[PDB]
RNA sequence: GAAAUUGUUGAAAGGGAAGGGCAUUUGAUCAGACA
RNA sequence: GGAAUACUGCCAGCUGGGACUGAGGACUGCGACGUAAGUCAAGGAUGCUGGCAUAAUGGUUAUAUGCCGCCCGUCUUGAAA
RNA sequence: AAGCUCGUAUCAGUUUUAUGAGGUAAAGUUAAAUAUGUAAGAAGUCCUUGUUACUUAAUUGAACGUGGACAUUUGAAUGAAGAGCUUUUAGUGGGCCAUUUUUGGUAAGC
RNA sequence: GCCCUGAAAAUGGAUGGCGCUCAAGCGUGUUACCUAUACUCUACCGUCAGGGUUGAUAUGAUGCCCUGACGAGUAGGCAGG
């Protein structure tokens, strides 16, 4: 018959990363989490305890409760035609930081410096980012480099 | 109550930009071009000719 | 007289009619799983707080 | 064709004017057509779509909660103003002065305000005295207190109170509302 | 009453200052285009006598326009034709290129057909089909007042002020581009060329990016 | 594909600080307008260099005319096709006036004989020939030979209106 | 003293059904209007 | 050493013929043209002429002609069946 | 269907930038394309000095606060017949086809 | 590449029919032209949204007007007659 288990159909999902086997490097538990901070749940297959189901894989949620071994995760699961937000146990082996919010806060503070800059620099800001533009004029020298003029090919066999 | 179009119509063309007057008296779309002397060099020439 | 069982046709196209509304989240939100130690004292912190404004204030 | 983002042909839901046949209502229903119209002050537009509510989204502001609004602050001048009924409430031994506006009073609250020196008003002398609104107070009575409010949205561990004939022992406390007969909840 | 007579010559005035500033304003971008498209000239000619080359500068607007039915769209398309505002067969609206919004046109190419417009386009579909969007209500232009009482926030406070902000695609695109209803169009005056619309204009039908052979599809469509 | 123009296309690899200005190709298109001439330019740097329409650029877009439009010339063109069954070489010899339009007529023959579409159709090289009895074909050596004169064989008589009162005479 | 249904007279129609829609010609009828 | 045509594109270039529509109903506005008074093609048609006062136009109904038109209600994924 | 509180406004069958997860195609452990999670600010940032019975070796942290300061290029594109909220009830719960993939089957209007 | 052969099924017989051979066949190219209830402009009906208008001395305040946009539909629901 059908089987729907647990962890049920996660045979490459939870493996070890060939050649990174073994003890979790120590790091992992020096790694300080907060309430508000934004973490990246990937599942460490080594350690039972305290782990995801094979549906928060890669998702990305924010940290309400923080606990011995343990952190808080907020998650959104689509069910039917709308989200609910879940609320996650889950030891730090199978969390980190996702680096998002770190460069999210690089650019915060550049923005402050270039205003409160700026405020002596007589505004003409211009701090949003804009997409890239189409590309502006130019010439070309042909000093030193001539047009080699090219032509398609014959075919071959070549075997 | 009902639009008239400009580029026809010339009262409503000259309720609409001003300058429609003063650029036909001047024309301005029949305007000359200077003329100029400036040749390809033998390079660019030497490029077009090419096989 | 065997039926047709399974389909998921037409079932995300019903599903964005009124079309997946979001967390209608809240400041504040519920501290329904906070850990109860940090919880006791939060209490008192701003039990605390509170009536230290009300020397203050008065 | 012409490509929708939206359902054509869509109402917005609202009161455009009473449901009532109440001819002294539409009268009012008239007066704040004009005064919204030309008034420019939102306090007439606010009066008049209150007089669109229907009697369960009208509920009545008791003479206690009068009381309050009086006692915050810089207020005890105000003339405040209820689109719906006010009621008495005796629970309070003491009444302050001021000024009420309101559609309907029960002859209760119309004593009681009598009593003190203060003044019931109608809404039509409202407009007369301020058609701005200057220095007015809504007020709004509890909407959600409701006996059948208390029912909506019945569902597994929401709290709701099931809609029931007759409340006591062996109705509906048994089995799924209590964990030694089957489950709870 | 003073009323009539002393608020008359003295309005009077003031609408005679709006078209007297139009008067020089439209001047100056009149000069503006010319020597514009002179300096693109001079520039291929003052290169190929230096034995060098001239790259334009890519063209920073297209104009799109919608060639296909209604029905049968995949979803994905169907959103993106739904936020360029392209509601029905055969309408458009300008469409300003950067890197974000280049990356739409290729998921909607089968169903539009898009290039550049020129100056002169520009100018006939403003003053032909160009409306307004006034608390939505879709307004004919038709005068000055209506321009005004929008975009003079912005300036722009004439409809020659709209074409300026439009071709050189200046800082305020978006809210003029947005103040224009989409261009309902006609079908094209000399047919489209071609048996078949849905092939890609490179391989004979009439979509895709089409670039300058755009400004006369529009013109019989105008 | 259309009433053909021949255009030349030149276009650099986008300049990074690595590799500064690229090598500049340069090719002879035969398409009818210069938006087909250049979206059929990148369909053969595709098959030389690293490069792509968004990995490169075109710098200059210019066309040929044909140098001396008024005399009959003898074109060679060799040809690379892909058939149904495979792809082929080819050597088709065509007496025109000039280069284009000696190109709009190899498409119709090898359109009509090979049932090749334009799509399947890589012109290899199209050259003059400057000498005579250079020209490997018969059917072109047909038309050099000295002081020739032939007939209109059957002259063929359109005919522009319903009824005639004469029957006709093909007669030249 | 209705309808199915029928007899008589009058009118029109008819090449393996009949009946319908759009359009106008032809035949019979109809006011209104003007003045 | 000169040109001219061709091709492409533009003009707030000029002029002629054809078809369709005439909504609204005191003035208001924006312009244009005039030193001025005023006029204008500028927030939707007016002037002039003629005929019949008729069943001429129009309606109504039978016929004829051109093209089109399957039998209704129901169950059904699907009925002219 | 009945409405309700509101109205510049949070959104979005979409892209872009930024950043995770994957182990199919090809390749012969590696690893696409299309789809997929999050972020792009006021529920913000920087400072200043309050609370607690939790935490610390500790005036040290955590969580929440007082006072002060930075407003619309306020923090990417485009769009938005407005955003949210609730009550109440009908029918339906035999589906079928085409495209791009695919299992059973020799194949099939299976 | 085209054509022929391989190539045999039952009432009479179907590139849709006639018929077509430097085609009215096949491959390809440039143009002209035909016409859907779709597109543009106009009038009118209704629906929705946004605004204008309560002063005697008339006849409608479920009224009058202004401006825009929109119109498929079974089971089904609602509003008005």
């Amino acid at each position: 018959g059908k089987s729907h288990g647990y962890r049920s159909r996660t045979r490459y999902m939870f493996q070890r990363d060939f050649r990174k086997h073994g003890a979790v490097h120590l790091s992992t538990y020096l790694k300080v989490y907060k309430v508000g901070d934004i973490v990246d749940i990937k599942a460490n297959g080594s350690i039972q305890k305290g782990m995801p189901h094979k549906f928060y894989q890669g998702k990305t949620g924010v940290v309400y409760n923080v606990t011995k071994s343990s952190v808080g995760v907020i998650i959104n699961k689509m069910v039917g035609n709308r989200y609910l937000e879940k609320r996650l146990n889950l030891r730090v082996e199978h969390i980190k930081h996702s680096k998002c919010r770190q460069e999210f806060l690089e650019r915060v503070k550049a923005n402050a410096a270039k205003r409160a800059e700026a405020k002596a620099q007589g505004v003409a800001v211009q701090l949003k980012r804009q997409p890239a533009q189409p590309r502006e004029s130019r010439i070309v020298s042909t000093e030193g480099n001539v047009p080699q003029t090219l032509a398609p090919v014959p075919y071959e066999t070549f075997i | 109550v009902l639009k008239k179009n400009p580029l026809k119509n010339k009262q409503v063309l000259l309720r609409l930009n001003p300058y429609a007057k003063v650029f036909a008296a001047e024309k301005l779309g029949s305007k000359k071009a200077e003329k100029t002397g400036t040749k390809p060099a033998a390079v660019f020439t030497e490029t077009l000719k090419h096989d | 007289a065997k039926s047709k069982n399974h389909t998921a046709h037409n079932q995300t196209r019903k599903a964005h009619r009124n079309g997946i509304k979001k967390p209608k989240t809240y400041k504040y939100p519920s501290l329904k799983g906070v850990d109860p130690k940090f919880r006791r004292n939060h209490k008192h912190a701003l039990h605390g707080t509170a009536k230290a404004l009300a020397a203050a204030k008065k | 064709g012409i490509d929708h983002t939206s359902k054509q042909h869509k109402r917005s839901g609202h009161r455009t004017a009473p449901k009532s046949d109440n001819v002294y209502l539409k009268l009012l229903v008239k007066l704040y057509t004009f005064l919204a119209r030309r008034t420019d002050a939102p306090f007439n537009k606010v009066v008049l779509k209150a007089l669109f509510l229907s009697k369960i989204n009208r509920p009545p502001v008791s003479v206690s909660r009068i009381a309050r609004a009086l006692k915050q602050e810089g207020a005890a001048n105000k003339t405040v103003v209820v689109v719906g009924t006010v009621t008495d409430d005796a629970r309070i031994f003491e009444f302050p002065k001021t000024t009420v506006a309101a559609l309907r009073f029960t002859a209760g609250a119309r004593a009681k305000i009598v009593k003190a020196g203060g003044e019931c008003i109608t809404l039509d002398q409202l407009a007369v005295r301020a058609p701005k609104g200057q220095n007015t107070l809504i007020l709004r009575g509890p909407r959600n207190s409701r006996e059948a409010v208390r029912h909506f949205g019945m569902g597994p561990h929401k709290g709701k109170a099931p809609r029931i004939l007759s409340t006591g022992r062996k109705f509906e406390r048994a089995r799924g509302r209590r964990r030694s007969k089957g489950f709870k909840v | 009453a003073e009323q009539v007579a002393a608020e008359r010559a003295a309005r009077k005035a003031a609408n005679k200052e709006k078209r007297a500033i139009i008067l020089e304003r439209n001047a100056a971008y009149q000069k503006e285009y010319e020597t514009a498209e002179r300096n693109i000239i001079q520039a291929k000619r003052d290169a190929k006598a230096a034995g060098s080359y001239y790259v334009e500068a890519q063209h920073k607007l297209v104009f799109v326009v919608r060639i296909k039915g209604i029905n049968k769209i995949p979803p994905k398309p169907r959103k993106v034709l739904q936020l360029l505002r392209l509601t029905r067969i055969n309408s458009g609206t300008f469409v300003k290129v950067t890197k974000a919004t280049l990356e739409l046109l290729k998921l909607i190419e089968p169903y539009v057909a898009y290039g550049y417009p020129s100056y002169s386009t520009i100018r006939q579909l403003v003053y032909k089909r160009g409306f307004g969007k006034i608390n939505k209500q879709r307004v004919p232009l038709s005068d000055n007042a209506i321009i005004e009482a929008n975009l003079g926030k912005y300036g722009i406070l004439s409809i020659d002020d709209l074409i300026h902000e439009i071709i050189t695609v200046g800082p305020h695109f978006k809210q003029a581009n947005n103040f224009l209803w989409p261009f309902k169009l006609s079908n094209p005056s000399g047919g489209w060329g071609v048996p078949r619309k849905f092939k890609h204009f490179i391989q004979g039908g009439s979509f895709g990016n089409r670039e300058e052979f755009i400004n006369k599809l529009v013109k019989s469509m105008n | 594909m259309a009433h053909f123009k021949e255009y030349q296309v030149i276009g650099r690899r986008l300049p990074t600080e690595s590799v500064p200005e690229p090598k500049l190709f340069r090719m002879r298109i035969f398409a009818s307008n210069e938006v087909i001439a250049k979206s059929r330019y990148w369909y053969f740097l595709q098959k030389l260099h690293k490069v792509k329409k968004a990995s490169g650029e075109i710098v200059s877009i210019n066309q040929i005319n044909e140098a001396h439009p008024t005399k009959v010339k003898n074109f060679g063109v060799w040809v690379r096709y892909d058939s149904r069954s495979g792809t082929h070489n080819m050597y088709k010899e065509i007496r025109d006036v000039s280069r284009v339009a000696a190109v709009e007529t190899l498409y119709q023959d090898m359109a009509a004989r090979h049932r090749a579409r334009f799509r399947s159709i890589h012109i290899l090289k199209v050259a003059e020939i400057e000498k005579t009895a250079d020209v490997k074909r018969q059917y072109v050596k047909q038309f050099l030979t000295k002081d020739l004169k032939f007939p209109l064989p059957h002259r063929v008589q359109k005919s522009t209106k319903t009824f005639s009162y004469k029957r006709p005479s093909t007669f030249y």
